[PDB]
């Protein structure tokens, strides 16, 4: 996948996290993506390897 | 929880003990019937 330059490989499915209306990504404790928002459509996501 | 899980997609592992903590406490109990 290749969200808005950040790119990454891992499985994609329906998120629950209480995300704010500004954020736009989700970090880890290691610094590493696990949720983010889509551009185009306005939902939410979890990536996991 | 979350520090375990994190571990876990990076690559870490733990492994189970071999003997399992009740086969030690049937081992006691013969280390301790032999005794009295």
């Amino acid at each position: 996948f290749n969200f808005n330059g950040l790119t990454g490989t891992g499985v994609l499915t329906e998120s629950n996290k209480k995300f704010l209306p500004f954020q736009q990504f989700g970090r880890d404790i290691a610094d590493t993506t696990d949720a983010v928002r889509d551009p185009q459509t306005l939902e939410i996501l979890d990536i996991t390897p | 929880r979350d520090l375990i899980c994190a571990q876990k997609f990076n690559g870490l592992n733990v492994l189970p003990p071999l003997l399992t903590d009740e086969m030690i406490a049937q081992y006691t109990s013969a280390l301790l019937a032999g005794t009295i």
